[PDB]
């Protein structure tokens, strides 16, 4: 499903 | 007895705490306003206090050392499988025995029974979690404690999905024995008696906690009308 929000807030 | 390595770990932990968790509750001004008198009013309010709160767990999960060396892979599955337990955590810090509520500072966020009533939970859904903040609330924890709980609780290798348990675990271990050397170094008698035992106790009642109330998001947000309510961050970490 990817996760751009969760991996962006992650970096 | 803590070792250089130990206090380390717990120094970064805090800090990484003190950063992502405002005492003073400043940035709920951003938030949707609540609404107490579409019978679920404060549905906006409290999807936009996790939302916010889950930006803040990912944040203070990037900071637990070792977390960020694990593959992105299973830092999503870490962090999609604990955010809900630990906002849980995080949340015993605004929470007070004195009327059973979360006081974030003023009238208009405080929240109580009712407030989540307005949010779709049920009140025999809500009155566990309240037992939970009660018994956590009554260990006193010291922030040390607090902020090695919920990494703990982060770094958890039975999550399904986890490709690399053993380095997930090999983490949760360093942090582990970190909290039980603090406790037996820092923590005087009694508060500390059995309190590691204690404290891994209220992670395991946070998995049937996550089981119950994940089920109520699904079921709450499978109508459209509610998801609608919701926030993207929610709908992507917690599912849609
Ligand atoms: C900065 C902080 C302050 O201490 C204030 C905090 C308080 C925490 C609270 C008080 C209000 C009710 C909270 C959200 C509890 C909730 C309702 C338990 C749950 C659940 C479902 O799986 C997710 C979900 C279902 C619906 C729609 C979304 C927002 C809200 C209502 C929660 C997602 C858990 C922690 C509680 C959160 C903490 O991060």
């Amino acid at each position: 499903k990817n996760h751009p929000m969760l991996m962006n807030l992650l970096k | 007895k803590l070792s250089e390595e130990q206090q380390h770990i717990i120094a970064i932990l805090l800090d990484a705490h003190h950063k992502t968790y405002d005492p003073t509750y400043a940035d709920f001004r951003d938030f949707r306003p609540p609404v107490r008198m579409s019978p679920l009013s404060m549905l906006p309010h409290l999807a936009d206090l996790v939302s916010y709160s889950i930006q803040k767990v990912i944040g203070f999960a990037k900071m637990i050392p070792g977390f960020r060396d694990l593959t992105s892979d299973d830092q999503i599955v870490l962090l999609k499988s604990s955010a809900i337990e630990v906002i849980m955590l995080r949340s015993n810090q605004s929470f007070t025995m004195d009327d059973m509520s979360w006081d974030c500072g003023s009238q208009d966020y405080k929240y109580d029974v009712t407030d989540v009533s307005k949010a779709g939970h049920t009140l025999e859904l809500i009155e566990p979690l309240i037992k939970f903040q009660v018994g956590l609330k009554k260990l006193n924890l010291h922030e040390e404690e607090h902020v090695l709980l919920m990494a703990i609780c982060i770094v958890s290798p039975d999550r399904p999905g986890v490709q690399d348990a053993k380095l997930v675990e090999a983490i949760q271990d360093r942090l582990s024995n970190t909290l039980q050397t603090y406790i037996r170094c820092r923590h005087p008698p009694p508060g500390s008696h059995q309190l590691y035992a204690k404290m891994i106790q209220k992670l395991a009642d946070l998995r049937s906690l996550n089981e119950e109330h994940s089920k109520q998001y699904r079921s709450l947000s499978f109508q459209p009308e509610n998801s609608m309510k919701l926030t993207p961050l929610v709908l992507e970490v917690f599912g849609n």
